[PDB]
């Protein structure tokens, strides 16, 4: 397959290797697998891959010390976008958004409530989607 | 004159009139130097007997200190001019000494001190030259000589020497030039074109012969038609004498030839490159290589100019034009060009802009002719493009990783077989971990299967017989036996030859492996760093120099192997090897006793194996051995399992073969190793809750009393108890000290013992006492508590320095001694001032290093200080009243230094200062060794002595220079408040000037310095390190005033800014200052903004000129390859060991290259934790990148390789976190550095400055610390370095500062 | 001696975590075929290749020891090698040559070779050679 596909897995594959730097070259390699610069994909089953790879790549960017907040998120808006109907592209927001919302709060709970409202659609939109991250949505 | 005597008598004679093993070995260095090649042979028997008769002396000369002996410096000269023999016989001899002498390690070898590959250019213009003629007569000499003796030559050869006399007289300046004698003896008597290479032109010269035919027409010059009608004649005489013509032949050529008739010779040279006799056809593509290499020295003659002279440089990039880079790279796959085919195929790429991926496929080959560390990964990870699987398992290849994939070359091989070669990598695939059940299946497959590479296969099962030390084994390998042999089959071949009892047939045959050795020596000579380079087939040599002292034995100096083995490098690529060979020995040895001897062998190699990892290949090599039990044995084996993880399994496996080791009693190694296996239980301990500190101390108590003798289980104890004290206060504080005093007294016991780790340790036990000196006078100040207490504390320090008197060293000293200067600046007094005394004994010890620790202290006011340190010195007058007269010179002399470096285009030290030249004159001050930054840093002692090697030991040894004064008129530098560089006069002769500024705090960079090649010596003691060969060059600082520090500057040495500066001026680009001026930018400058403006100036400003700059560095393509080598080593881990230090900042202008090797240098990097960037400008970056440093550094591909082996270094250097702590605490300790900018407070330190230290030690964490949330890779440290250099946002923040348009 | 009866019972049993704890019980490290037994329970293919090459270099006198390194080769699963075993195991077992045919023949199965499956279907098997007779019914 010209897509990373299990190649994308593969770098799944290094995830299980563990090493994140790995990863991170893995998570360049993908976007050139798809396409060069590959959006995620036209083909359903191949979107599926390139939004998870997306979300690969944000766990990956938690995991880096050099991520952006703001470009996570902007990595997330971009996985609910690609596809609406996904359960798992809001789930991986969803649990992107909780791990965005604790230091949103900065120690304040007042600040604290729009956001959370926002996290808290995506989980129910999510829960409608899928109930396979769902049961950890519910808590 | 001076040779061995049978009789003494007589050699006694010439030794009167020329006028104790050392000495004896210096003579022998001096033979080894032969004024002829016959005489060096007898010389070289004569030396391969005075190793035997050094024996284990000999080793005892090899090993003493850390540093490579100095004796074996002249041992490692003489390896240098040892076996490189035209004779084959003679480099035989000189081998054969060496494998007596055995392989030093790369990084052990200290000799880069030789000038070796570095020399005056050879190329000249020539023709015109006078040499250049004496050239063609020397091509009338030899050779031509030769072809004078027979008469047809000779008849020509006379006319060629009526030639030479027409065009210069034979009678007198060109004469007084010429060498004569024989050559003189002959001046007396000289008183359509497919048919290059192919019919006619047959080998080269008969092809050049019609060629030159066409030539003298081409070139209208009547020189030029006079010489080569003489030069014809002479070339049908010699083939080789016509190709020396044919370089200065073509160069006429190029100078004049028909437009249409150039054409022809442009397409006759394609025609070759698009092509005895093939290896002439070969040599004739290397003699248009010369053609072009003559062509490079026409465009110097360009250089040097600035209508023909440009019509004939249009000319030549006409040539250059016919010529294909791309088809020149084609041709050197055929030539093997290798790093000068690299060369060719670098200014294609730089020539064109190329699409990787087509730039891929030439690079891919490349990679794998070059054999690049980086080979072909670095490739892979620089091509945006999936490489081909095929092309990828060839990577893996190239990776040699070995583990997995192993199995992913033979699942190509699964997919469909289309090589035999392939076959052959999966058959090394086959043998794996050296697996003889594998090589047995691979035998009956190879059997199934017809092909020359199954018998190759056998030769590797004849490697495994040997690994099976089985007779049948050697009986299945005499059928295989009578193949063309590779070096491991030549090694499988002698041991059939073991099983032979050939002797001195097998010798012969031992010679052969000799004589593959010497077309490994005929790979030896080459440019400098070439025998590091050639180190691995050297150790291959080294092993059949250890096998020939076995086959003695077996035919019928103590040679141990495991000596041999710590002097040996160990190479995680050849160290495993090296352990093979070793065993290979014991498989052969059939003495009775060996039955348990030959397991220590293979755990050893386990020991190797923790270090290169292969956890699997180590457990197999438990299977490889086995039997004869250890549990100490077991127990490391379960050590290096737990390393790689299950600590806590290993731990309960390890707490079982305790129990099984005994039911303490020494039992020489097993008790100290039973220490160990407690050691990594206590490592364990410190890992699990349930393992208890204070049971673990007890647990620690033992293992001290298991062995009082052990210094390592003392060190291992005091380094827990320190752990068990870091946090005994709990941030309690208070009382503390008499604990610490155990750890102190045990730290110095340990030190009595001395470790491996005990110079780092004893550093920090030193940073640990001075700690307690500064907390009493702390505690003595508030009145807290009960002075007594402290007080009491004070005594045990006293007992401390006792204890250390006891057992002080000046070798003990060491860092102390340098660290001394804070101690001076101390508060207390009293039993501090005492323990000063102590330091005052350690100058005592050498005079030259109290000095320089002195000068420094008496340019500071000291008021309180500069009276203890005359104290000091009159404590010292006391103890010699010799040492009193010496000072006191001493100090006459740094004052004098002084007044100079106050100085109050060629400045003349007689000229001004006409006293202190005569000072420099005047022997009446007493004669002082030349200051040497080398001499200053402290030597290292063996890990081989345990006792008395530091006393042995010079504190720091190597020979001393004297100064001799500097030249009464000499230049004088020029800057603004510039300083003065005069390098004084060797008493060798060797003079370096050094300059000195005020109002610079040398002494806190001199630290640096010392935080400096220590970690280098670690890089040297890295396999990795040494592999890397990345040397880091030592700035050499003595600033003995406070204000000015004088330092000797490196030759060819250039500011970065200035040699962009020359490149600008070769661009003859010019950027007006009042356009920069022009340019305006706010404080406030939008970011975007900046940045679009800066991009589009610095573009026009700035193409690359770095590929320019690689060319005029080095004019051999080889240079340009070793250079490339020396780039990457520029900066890179070095940069990175800054950015590691976090202070720096340095300027670009800071930044220096090095003309002759090419060197990064950083030099005054006054900001500390970057509080210089802190001020105005801050740049994030770890080193300065200039797109053109960057584009030098990208070569073929722009990330470099190099730079992401740079990071494995840095990696490699957080390995001693503890000891760079231990640094940082000394650059914090120091009164002279101020953490927050004399005789005032003559006995800076910043809380921010300890936060530095915890970023510093952050760094060595690898977290980033600035991020949000968030845990660090190193890998992904070094890459995200990686990132923030290739950002120019940073740039765009930056103001001034690198200011660099590329 | 409850381990000699113990190192049968745990055959007996099938069960990797029974055979782990005899491990653990053992005051003496298991060794050679002892060894052997310790690695299927471990379940690691390197390791169990390291050990049949050790038991091999003690000595090669069962075909059952080379079936073990066989079924290393299996773990590989890589088609080059599998074929590269049975090659050296034809040879080796000249008593009896085949006997890992059927080890060979499932590998033949993962080969997908008309032609690999016609020397599997060449050669004869007295066994019920597990899912590898099937596909000797899978050959036609
Ligand atoms: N051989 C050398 N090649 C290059 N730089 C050198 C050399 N020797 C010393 N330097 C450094 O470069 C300086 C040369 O002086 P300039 O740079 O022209 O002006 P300066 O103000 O005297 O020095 P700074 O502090 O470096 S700007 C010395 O002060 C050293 O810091």
């Amino acid at each position: 397959s010209r897509l990373a596909e299990l190649y994308v897995e593969r770098a799944k594959w290094l995830w299980s290797k563990g090493d994140v730097h790995q990863a991170l070259i893995v998570l360049q390699k993908g976007v050139e697998l798809c396409f060069p610069e590959n959006e995620t994909p036209p083909e359903g089953k191949n979107m599926l891959i390139h939004g998870r790879a997306m979300l690969l790549v944000g766990r990956f960017m938690e995991e880096t010390a050099n991520f952006e907040s703001n470009a996570i998120m902007k990595k997330y808006k971009d996985v609910t976008a690609c596809l609406p109907e996904w359960e798992d592209g809001h789930f991986y927001l969803a649990k992107y958004y909780d791990k965005l919302m604790p230091m949103v709060t900065d120690n304040k709970m007042e600040k604290q409530g729009d956001l959370i409202r926002y996290i808290v659609l995506h989980f129910g939109r999510s829960l409608q989607y899928g109930n396979q991250f769902i049961y950890q949505s519910m808590p | 004159f001076l040779p061995d005597h049978p009789e003494l008598k007589k050699i006694k004679a010439v030794l009167q009139e020329y006028r104790d093993l050392q000495t004896t070995l210096q003579l022998s260095m001096k033979a080894i130097q032969h004024e002829n090649v016959d005489v060096r042979i007898h010389a070289l028997t004569s030396l391969k007997e005075t190793l035997y008769k050094n024996q284990e002396k000999l080793i005892k000369y090899a090993t003493d200190s850390e540093t490579v002996e100095p004796i074996i410096s002249q041992l490692v000269t003489v390896l240098l001019k040892g076996c490189q023999d035209a004779n084959s016989q003679a480099r035989l001899l000189c081998g054969e000494c060496l494998g007596e002498l055995g392989a030093i390690d790369p990084g052990r070898l200290d000799f880069s001190t030789t000038e070796t590959q570095g020399k005056d250019f050879t190329f000249v213009t020539g023709v015109e030259d006078s040499s250049f003629a004496y050239g063609l007569l020397m091509e009338l000499t030899r050779a031509y000589l030769a072809y004078a003796d027979n008469s047809r030559a000779q008849d020509s050869a006379a006319y060629a020497i009526q030639e030479l006399l027409s065009i210069y007289d034979c009678r007198h300046q060109l004469w007084r030039r010429f060498p004569e004698h024989v050559r003189e003896i002959l001046e007396p008597h000289l008183n359509k074109k497919p048919i290059y290479l192919s019919k006619l032109g047959s080998n080269f010269a008969e092809w050049s012969a019609s060629w030159a035919g066409y030539l003298i027409t081409k070139v209208r010059h009547d020189l030029a038609s006079k010489i080569f009608t003489c030069c014809s004649i002479m070339m049908k005489h010699d083939f080789k004498v016509t190709i020396y013509l044919l370089p200065h032949i073509l160069v006429y050529v190029l100078l004049g030839c028909n437009q249409e008739d150039q054409q022809e010779v442009y397409a006759e040279i394609m025609a070759v490159l698009k092509h005895i006799a093939s290896d002439l056809c070969q040599l004739s593509t290397q003699t248009v290589f010369s053609m072009l290499d003559h062509l490079t020295q026409w465009a110097r003659h360009k250089f040097q100019a600035l209508t023909v002279d440009y019509e004939d440089y249009q000319s030549v990039t006409r040539f250059l034009d016919l010529i294909p880079q791309d088809t020149l790279a084609v041709a050197s796959f055929r030539s093997k060009a290798y790093t000068r085919a690299v060369m060719h195929f670098e200014s294609f790429i730089t020539e064109k802009k190329q699409n990787i991926q087509e730039h891929l496929g030439f690079l891919q080959k490349l990679y794998a002719a070059m054999h690049e560390p980086d080979g072909v990964a670095g490739v892979s990870a620089i091509r945006k493009a999936e490489p081909s699987l095929k092309e990828q398992i060839l990577e893996h290849e190239s990776l040699g990783l070995l583990r997995d994939a192993t199995a992913c070359y033979d699942r190509a091989i699964q997919l469909e077989p289309d090589q035999i070669i392939h076959y052959h990598g999966v058959v090394k695939s086959m043998l794996g971990l050296g697996q003889l059940s594998t090589v047995i299946t691979q035998v009956n497959g190879v059997h199934a299967n017809r092909s020359e590479w199954t018998d190759e296969l056998n030769t590797y099962r004849v490697e495994a017989a040997w690994k099976l030390s089985q007779w049948d084994l050697v009986e299945n390998y005499l059928a295989a036996d009578g193949k063309s042999t590779t070096w491991s089959v030549r090694l499988g071949q002698l041991l059939l030859s073991a099983k032979k009892r050939d002797i001195t047939a097998f010798y012969d045959s031992l010679k052969l492996v000799r004589a593959e050795q010497i077309v490994p020596l005929s790979a030896a000579s080459f440019e400098r760093g070439s025998y590091q380079r050639g180190y691995e087939y050297i150790v291959r040599l080294h092993m059949l120099c250890e096998l020939e002292h076995s086959i003695k034995p077996l035919f019928q100096d103590s040679l141990n192997w495991v000596a041999r083995l710590e002097m040996t490098q160990n190479s995680y690529r050849a160290k495993e090897p090296i352990l093979a060979l070793r065993r290979a020995l014991l498989s052969l040895n059939k003495r009775p006793d060996y039955n348990e001897m030959v397991g220590e062998c293979w755990l050893q190699s386990a020991r190797v194996a923790r270090k290169a990892g292969h956890h699997q290949t180590a457990y197999n090599a438990l299977l490889n051995a086995g039997e004869s039990r250890l549990a100490e044995l077991y127990v490391e084996r379960a050590k290096w399992l737990w390393s790689k993880g299950d600590v806590h399994q290993a731990l309960i496996v390890l707490q079982k073969g305790v129990e099984l080791c005994f039911p303490t009693p020494p039992e020489g190694k097993n008790m100290l190793i039973h220490g160990r296996a407690m050691l990594l239980v206590g490592r364990f301990m410190e890992e699990t809750a349930n393992f208890e500190s204070n049971a673990i101390m007890k647990k620690y108590k033992d293992v001290t009393a298991c062995l009082p003798e052990w210094e390592d289980g003392h060190f291992y104890l005091a380094k827990y108890y320190d752990k068990l004290m870091p946090m005994v206060t709990d941030n309690k504080m208070e009382k503390q000290g008499d604990l610490i005093r155990y750890i102190v007294l045990h730290f110095g016991r340990s030190l009595q013992y001395g470790n491996q780790f005990i110079y780092q340790s004893m550093p920090r036990m030193l940073t640990l006492w001075l700690d307690y000196g500064t907390k009493a006078y702390e505690w003595e100040k508030a009145g807290r508590s009960d002075r007594v207490q402290m007080r009491n504390d004070l005594g045990k320090i006293n007992k401390v320095i006792t204890e250390h008197t006891n057992y002080l060293a000046p070798y003990q000293f060491l860092t102390a001694f340098s660290q001394l200067i804070s101690r001076i600046c101390h508060s207390h007094d009293e039993v501090f001032v005492v323990l000063m005394e102590i330091i005052a004994k350690v100058f005592l010890a050498y005079p030259q290093q109290a000095m320089w620790m002195m000068t420094a202290v008496s340019k500071s006011s000291y008021p309180m200080r500069v009276n203890r340190c005359k104290e000091i010195l009159n404590k010292a007058i006391h103890m010699k009243k010799s040492l009193e007269k010496f000072v006191g010179d001493a100090t006459r002399l740094t004052d004098k230094l002084l007044e100079l470096c106050n100085k109050p285009s060629t400045l003349s030290m007689s000229t001004h200062f006409k006293m202190l030249k005569k000072l420099v004159e005047e022997a009446t001050f007493s004669e002082i060794l030349i200051p040497l930054q080398s001499v200053m840093i402290p030597t290292l002692p063996s890990i081989l002595g345990t006792h008395a090697n530091h006393a042995s030991h010079e504190p720091f040894p190597g020979h001393w220079a004297y100064i001799a004064g500097f030249d009464d008129m000499v230049e004088i530098l020029a800057s603004l408040q510039k300083p003065k560089k005069i390098s004084l006069k060797g008493s060798d002769g060797k003079f370096y000037i050094m300059m000195c500024k005020p109002k610079d705090d040398l002494r806190k960079d001199c630290r640096l310095m010392e935080f400096n090649s220590l970690i280098n010596k670690c890089l040297r003691k890295d396999a990795e390190s040494r592999r890397r060969e990345l040397h880091i060059r030592t700035y050499a600082v003595i600033p003995l005033n406070d204000e000015c520090g004088i330092i000797e500057w490196v030759n060819n040495t250039a500011g970065l800014r200035p040699i962009l500066t020359k490149l600008y001026k070769e661009k003859g680009v010019y950027m007006t200052g009042k356009e920069l001026r022009q340019c305006m930018l706010p404080k406030s400058a939008a970011l975007s903004e900046k940045l679009k403006v800066f991009r589009e100036f610095l573009l026009p400003r700035h193409p690359p000129i770095f590929h320019e700059w690689f060319l005029r560095t080095f004019p051999d393509p080889t240079s340009w390859y070793s250079s490339r080598s020396a780039y990457c080593r520029s900066t890179a881990v070095m940069s990175m060991v800054g950015y590691i230090l976090g202070l720096g900042d340095r300027h670009g202008e800071n930044i220096l290259f090095d003309s002759l090797t090419g060197e990064c240098v950083h030099v005054d990097f006054n900001c500390l934790f970057n509080k210089g960037e802190t001020f105005e400008v801050p740049e994030i970056v770890p080193f300065r990148l200039t797109h053109n440093m960057v584009n030098g550094m990208g070569p073929m591909g722009t990330e470099g390789l190099f730079r992401r082996a740079c990071e494995v270094t840095m990696r490699l250097m957080r390995d001693q976190r503890e000891p760079l702590m231990s640094v940082l605490k000394t650059f914090l300790h120091d009164p002279l550095v101020e953490w927050s900018k004399h005789s005032k407070a003559p006995l800076v330190v910043n809380e921010k400055a300890k936060t530095h230290v915890l970023d510093i030690e952050q760094r060595l964490q690898g977290v980033i610390k600035t991020r949000n949330r968030v845990p660090l890779s190193i890998e992904g440290h070094v890459h995200y370095l990686i990132q923030e250099a290739t950002d120019e946002n940073l740039l765009c923040q930056m103001y001034l500062g690198w200011t660099p348009y590329m």
